[PDB]
């Protein structure tokens, strides 16, 4: 399994995502060296987090490929998920949704992962 | 049928960052304390194999000109540089009168007046000088001279121990980060390269100390390549990358040699001792540069239109900037580039003398003077010129015999030369999708 | 949803969870200020890891409202559910059972994220 | 619960588990040791980070005891799981087990881990 | 009968570790700048309770030799020098022409011209000096000696407010790195340990100079214990540890005191002042020594079978080296180990004079010299000598009278001399195993 | 008054001639070096 390859198309692509994943987190007295790879380090170190925290809040960091109820926003974009497995493509494909990412990377923290015990409340207690 | 949110993880998107690099090499010796100005191996060996792989239709739209690299590099270096230098002798016990003779030129033969060792006695002492080392005191007179730094900078001068040899570095993006790199040749480093491919650290880029024409830096193919900013503004670089190799040995013809003078106890200083003395010199044949340039000029003219096209000197500027230079050993060169570009390139069926120094003001910066270690050899440099910062006339000049003179107007520019081809890009996981689910 | 709002009752204040989460993790040559910095990130990643680690062996890393059956001890507070979550509040929550604490952040880590496949012995294997 | 304590045989050494995970992470102007501190950390946090990675694609980092149907390869050692659990010990384990395991540090992460959503495909899509 | 894959997660497996370690210590004051070389609350006091827990039935081969942390603590002892010296002055005026007389013997008695406070004032100022101290500048002439460094190197007087006194240090592993213990005297340092512990952090190790004799290091049990990488290298590191202490006392015996001058502004050089003048001496009387030595000897003929055996002493090679050498207080001692060992070894039915020192070459760098301070004193020593770091003869004598010297082979080794014991580890939390299950 | 005006010898840029240099001086800028003296003054440091 290749790293990149967003060209496969999105379907496809996702025949491969774990190598992807390890990529995210590895690379598969001082010198300037010695404190920007420590510096280095902590920006990865964060950022890495910064997306495991994504995957706490929008849930799914247990089942690395994710589902919840969340309303798919006519707004976005109408195209069909036939073209976008088997025709749409990654790089091409954010660069169509990221005028509503922001919109996404909020409204997806609906109770499904933001709340849902609130309502786990009604199955559980009197 | 009906939608929902859902992500993938780690699928491929990225964007261009502001974020930080480091290095890679193979390892010289695992010494932590080793001879080296770029990677006393505190620069980590991240591993020597480049395990790029393909990005089969992923057109990425590449930016040399707004591209990190070249100012972190700028930066890099530099650091390197004073950390090189700190751990060796700062010169305060140098700058002082200076007494000088002429000799077969401008090798100047020269003796001065310093402590020695201990911090009383003074020790008649004696050196070479090449003549643009120094500058008269205030008047014409032959005991009045003081080295080019001393009018304003401090001078320093590493270990003959700190070789300024160009062992290559691999820039290694951190993880979450990555390098996207055009796979082709025929391409210039603005807009769409369509064949290309990632790897998580670069393969070998020199760090080539250049300051005109690029040397050591690979060739391309299909094409001899030119790379600007913006063609249209005359006065910001030019680069050029050629298909084909010009190699250059360039000599100190003199028999000179490393006398030690102790300078402060634990501060030993690099005098220059002699021996017939001659100008530096530089063996190239014309004619393979001649129809290599005519090839030059000819892609060139697919920007201008069937011009007449010259190649003519720098000429006026900081000599530090309007000869080529670079390093050999550890001892460097001013070159009078003008023997190699004074030429003309018409359209119809169409070995350089040069000045050493033994300071130099890198990087133009105030302060910080290098006093480079004469070296104890005949230097040989044995070394590729393959590449050129041109600059094209800013005297518009239309329609006759639009043309361009070398230079060195900024040494980032001499890093643009290989680093067009990588891009530096974080990876953003997020991968939102409709798809449709409930949870389990 | 706003940050901090303690005074908010206990399930009223559940209303705002993953922002506060977010603030866990984001703030939403060498020289002083650069080695203050590093140092900072360092210690906020190691602490906000710490917490992910509690939510490995306390489970619920995933699931960010968190169940198990381990005994509310009657030792501790015996204040209603109904004052806790309507009328009681974070801080004067934590300042009443912070005494107890020290038994929970181990007792907590029973079998449900200890021990359980010891358990699944019983239900997967003869 | 102890630390350590491989000698134990390999089912009563899970008895004790989760005070070794705290120990994978807390220990239970420049300055020489400040830097030293501070390159420590991050290794430290990018080592834990790199098992909590692995613990993602292998699934599991929701539940710290962990399953998948991913093959028991027979050409690995046929040791029986009697003998594993209650006679054999962790390092003498890993010992004879190290061979094989790069094999299983990859095919580890298969589907239920690295696919699965392309046949929940199947299960919720028509 | 089926079985899958299956993880347990931070079960105990590990391995040896190219990892970095950390200081702790209890603090002394909490005071950032509590005067100390070592550990002056930069260091981290991470929890000063060792606990340990029994690697009860866990069976692991240590490696006293492959090991990281001797070449990591030597590294960082050498810095932990560099940065509390760097903090207190470079003597760059110093070396300079010293006069001097001869007073009752080699405590030189001697005068200087040097800068004041002021960068123009010349003073007369007064120092004693041990004769190593000093060489002749050129000629045997009354005013014509330099610091022994200046030669070829710089010095650098640390405030006596860096006291060198060894306060323990305990190295931490960082998380997911671990500390072995082998929990046994009855041990050598390669091969297995059949009982054993874990560590977070060692027990002091216990970092006192240590040239030749292993001082402040623990007691063994049940036999005294040797250590070598490979006892068939007569040339390389024999290491003794003792199961009986043995206590030494040296004194300066000459009422020495600190004479403080300005050498520039920020710059208080530390002459100094004296009071009949003696030579440094020690107190360890000789039969308590000797029939240790007659079990140190069975226990290395344990090893070579029944030859008589010589303990002989140091002999041609650098001063710093051949003698024993150690700090008491801030001051550095250079004794003539040949009365202890001196000595004679049969089978069949069986007090050091010294020299002091202001100038140090410690760790044998070239640079980087240390002018301790003169201790404001009569200087008293009081402390454990507790083992050995012989070598054994390159006379290969056939099987007859086969012998040994002390040395101070290795600075490493003198740290080798406690780090035995503790064996550096990465934990892998990665327990692939056969069971059975199904996803929940 | 107490704005004393005064001149100094020092280096250069080169590490041999007595420069005479020239600089004013706030009073407390200086003590006496030894004695109540218009040549002998230093830096209060
Ligand atoms: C890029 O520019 C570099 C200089 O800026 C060129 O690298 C080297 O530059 C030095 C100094 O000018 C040259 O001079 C010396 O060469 C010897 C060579 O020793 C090695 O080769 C012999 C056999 O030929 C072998 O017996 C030895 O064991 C070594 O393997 C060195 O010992 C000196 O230290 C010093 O380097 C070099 O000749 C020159 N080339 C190389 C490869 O060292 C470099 O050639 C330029 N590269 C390109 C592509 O243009
Ligand atoms: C290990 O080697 C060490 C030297 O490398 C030995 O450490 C100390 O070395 C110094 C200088 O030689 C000795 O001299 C002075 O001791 C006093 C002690 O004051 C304390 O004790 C008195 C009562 O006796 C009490 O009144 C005080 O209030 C203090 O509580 C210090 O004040 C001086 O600064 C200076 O250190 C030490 O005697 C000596 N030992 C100690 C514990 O400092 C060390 O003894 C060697 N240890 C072993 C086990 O061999
Ligand atoms: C200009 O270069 C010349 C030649 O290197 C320097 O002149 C003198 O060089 C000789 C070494 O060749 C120095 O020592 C003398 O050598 C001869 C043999 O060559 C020997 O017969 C003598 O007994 C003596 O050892 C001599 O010290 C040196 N002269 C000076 C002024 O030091 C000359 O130093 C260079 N010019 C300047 C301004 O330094
Ligand atoms: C090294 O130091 C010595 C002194 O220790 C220098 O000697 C001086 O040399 C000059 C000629 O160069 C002598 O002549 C006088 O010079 C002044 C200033 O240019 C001029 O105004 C006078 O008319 C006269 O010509 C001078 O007397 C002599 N001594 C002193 C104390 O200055 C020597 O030149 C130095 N050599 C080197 C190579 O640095
Ligand atoms: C090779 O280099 C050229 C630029 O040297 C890269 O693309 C070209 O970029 C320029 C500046 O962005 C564009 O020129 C401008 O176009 C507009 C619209 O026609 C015109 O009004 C302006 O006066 C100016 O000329 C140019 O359109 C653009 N496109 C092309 C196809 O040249 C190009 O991406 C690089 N190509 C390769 C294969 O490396
Ligand atoms: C740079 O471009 C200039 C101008 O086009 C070239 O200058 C001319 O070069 C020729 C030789 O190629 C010179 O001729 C020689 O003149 C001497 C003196 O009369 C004579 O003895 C020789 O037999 C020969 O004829 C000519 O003087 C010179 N003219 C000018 C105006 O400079 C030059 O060749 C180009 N290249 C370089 C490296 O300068
Ligand atoms: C300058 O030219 C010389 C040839 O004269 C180049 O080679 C060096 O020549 C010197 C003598 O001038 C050699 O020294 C002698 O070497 C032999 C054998 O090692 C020894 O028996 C003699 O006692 C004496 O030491 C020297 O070895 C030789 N090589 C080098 C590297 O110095 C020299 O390369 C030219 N100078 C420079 C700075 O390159
Ligand atoms: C370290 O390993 C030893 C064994 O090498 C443990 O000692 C004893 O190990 C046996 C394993 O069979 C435990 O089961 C006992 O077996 C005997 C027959 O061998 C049986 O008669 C007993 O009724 C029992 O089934 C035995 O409990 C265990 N005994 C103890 C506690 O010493 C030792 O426990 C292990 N130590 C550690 C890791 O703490
Ligand atoms: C060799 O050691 C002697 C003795 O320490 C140094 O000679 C002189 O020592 C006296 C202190 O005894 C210094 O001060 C004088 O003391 C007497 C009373 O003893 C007093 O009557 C005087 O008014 C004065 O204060 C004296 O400054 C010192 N001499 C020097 C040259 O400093 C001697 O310095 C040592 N030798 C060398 C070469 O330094
Ligand atoms: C501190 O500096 C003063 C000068 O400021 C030194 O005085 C010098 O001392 C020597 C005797 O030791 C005087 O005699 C002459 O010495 C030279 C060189 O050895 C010799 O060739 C002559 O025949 C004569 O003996 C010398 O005149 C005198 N003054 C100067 C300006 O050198 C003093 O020795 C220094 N004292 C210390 C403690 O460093
Ligand atoms: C005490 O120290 C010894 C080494 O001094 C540790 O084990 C021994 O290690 C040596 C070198 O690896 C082995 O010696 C070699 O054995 C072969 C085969 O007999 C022989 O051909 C060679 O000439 C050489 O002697 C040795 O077999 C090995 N075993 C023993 C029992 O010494 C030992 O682990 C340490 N033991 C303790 C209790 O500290
Ligand atoms: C050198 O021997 C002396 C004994 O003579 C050791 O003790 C120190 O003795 C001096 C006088 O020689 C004492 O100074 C006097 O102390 C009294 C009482 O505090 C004070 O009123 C006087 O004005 C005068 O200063 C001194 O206190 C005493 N202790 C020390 C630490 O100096 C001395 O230990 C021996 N020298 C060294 C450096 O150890
Ligand atoms: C810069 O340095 C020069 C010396 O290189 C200074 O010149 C000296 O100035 C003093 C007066 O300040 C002259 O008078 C003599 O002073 C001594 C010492 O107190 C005294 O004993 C004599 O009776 C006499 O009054 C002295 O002749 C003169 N020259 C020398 C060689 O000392 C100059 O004043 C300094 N200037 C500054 C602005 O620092
Ligand atoms: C790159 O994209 C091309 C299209 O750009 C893929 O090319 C083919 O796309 C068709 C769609 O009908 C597939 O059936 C072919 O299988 C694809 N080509 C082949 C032969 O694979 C191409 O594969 C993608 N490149 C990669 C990622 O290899
Ligand atoms: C030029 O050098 C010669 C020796 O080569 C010397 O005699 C003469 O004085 C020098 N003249 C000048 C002005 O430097
Ligand atoms: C450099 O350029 C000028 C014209 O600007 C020309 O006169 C001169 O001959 C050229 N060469 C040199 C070495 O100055
Ligand atoms: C706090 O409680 C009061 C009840 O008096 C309420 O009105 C107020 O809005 C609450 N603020 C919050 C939500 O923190
Ligand atoms: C030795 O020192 C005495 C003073 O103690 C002095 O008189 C004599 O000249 C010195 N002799 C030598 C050769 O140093
Ligand atoms: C040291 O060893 C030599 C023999 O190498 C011997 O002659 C000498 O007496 C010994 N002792 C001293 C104090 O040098």
């Amino acid at each position: 399994g290749f790293l990149g390859a967003a060209g496969s198309t999105m379907g496809a692509a996702s025949n491969t995502l774990t190598v992807q994943a390890r990529q995210l987190l590895s690379g598969i007295k001082l010198t300037v060296w010695g404190i920007k790879q420590l510096q280095a380090r902590v920006l990865a170190v964060e950022r890495y987090l910064e997306v495991q925290q994504l995957l706490g809040i929008w849930g799914c960091s247990g089942k690395l490929i994710c589902c919840t109820n969340v309303p798919w926003n006519s707004s976005w974009s109408n195209k069909s998920l036939d073209e976008i497995w088997n025709n749409m493509t990654w790089l091409q494909w954010d660069k169509e949704i990221n005028n509503y990412t922001q919109l996404i990377y909020r409204l997806i923290e609906e109770s499904q992962f933001q709340q849902e015990i609130n309502e786990v409340e009604l199955l559980a207690l009197d | 049928e009906n939608l929902w949110v859902t992500v993938y993880y780690g699928v491929p998107v990225w964007r261009d960052a502001d974020t930080t690099l480091f290095c890679a090499s193979d390892a010289k010796a695992y010494e932590t304390e080793k001879h080296n100005v770029w990677a006393t191996h505190a620069c980590v060996p991240t591993d020597p194999n480049p395990q790029e792989i393909h990005l089969d239709n992923v057109t990425e739209k590449f930016n040399m000109w707004k591209n990190n690299m070249v100012e972190q590099m700028h930066t890099d270096i530099i650091s390197l540089w004073d950390q090189s230098l700190k751990p060796c002798v700062k010169l305060t016990p140098l700058c002082v009168t200076l007494h000088c003779t002429n000799v077969t030129e401008g090798l100047k033969n020269c003796s001065f007046n310093m402590t020695t060792e201990l911090r009383d006695k003074r020790q008649k002492v004696y050196s070479l000088f090449y003549r643009l080392d120094i500058v008269p005191i205030n008047e014409n007179q032959g005991s009045e001279y003081r080295l080019i730094n001393c009018n304003t900078s401090a001078c320093t001068q590493a270990c003959p121990k700190v070789s300024f040899e160009p062992i290559p570095i691999h820039y290694c993006a951190p993880a979450g980060f990555a390098i996207l790199k055009c796979k082709d040749e025929g391409f210039n480093g603005t807009g769409l390269c369509k064949n290309v491919s990632t790897v998580q650290c670069t393969h070998g880029i020199k760090p080539v100390v250049s300051t005109q024409l690029l040397l050591n830096g690979s060739l391309a193919e299909k094409n001899i390549t030119i790379r600007s900013e913006n063609i249209t503004n005359n006065a910001k670089i030019i680069i050029v990358q050629l298909v084909q190799p010009v190699t250059i040995k360039c000599i100190r013809p003199n028999n000179n040699t490393r006398k030690s003078i102790r300078i402060g106890p634990g501060q030993a200083f690099y005098a220059t001792g002699d021996i017939d003395i001659r100008q530096a010199h530089c063996n190239v044949s014309r004619s393979r540069w001649n129809k290599t340039l005519q090839e030059v000029a000819e892609k060139l003219r697919t920007y201008f239109g069937n011009k007449t096209i010259i190649f003519a000197n720098s000429s006026g500027g900081d000599l530090e900037i309007t000869t080529h230079s670079f390093n050999c050993g550890g001892e460097f060169f001013y070159c009078n580039t003008s023997g190699l570009f004074n030429s003309t390139w018409y359209v119809n069926s169409t070995t350089l003398p040069c000045r050493i120094k033994q300071i130099i003001n890198m990087w133009q910066r105030a302060g910080q003077c290098m006093y480079a270690p004469p070296i104890p050899g005949v230097i040989k440099c044995e070394s590729n010129i393959t590449g050129l910062l041109l600059t094209r006339d800013g005297g518009k000049d239309n329609n006759v015999n639009e043309t361009f003179r070398p230079g060195g107007g900024d040494m980032r520019d001499n890093w643009r030369s290989e680093l067009y081809k990588y891009k530096v890009v974080k990876i953003e996981p997020l991968g939102v999708a409709p798809t449709r689910c409930k949870r389990r």
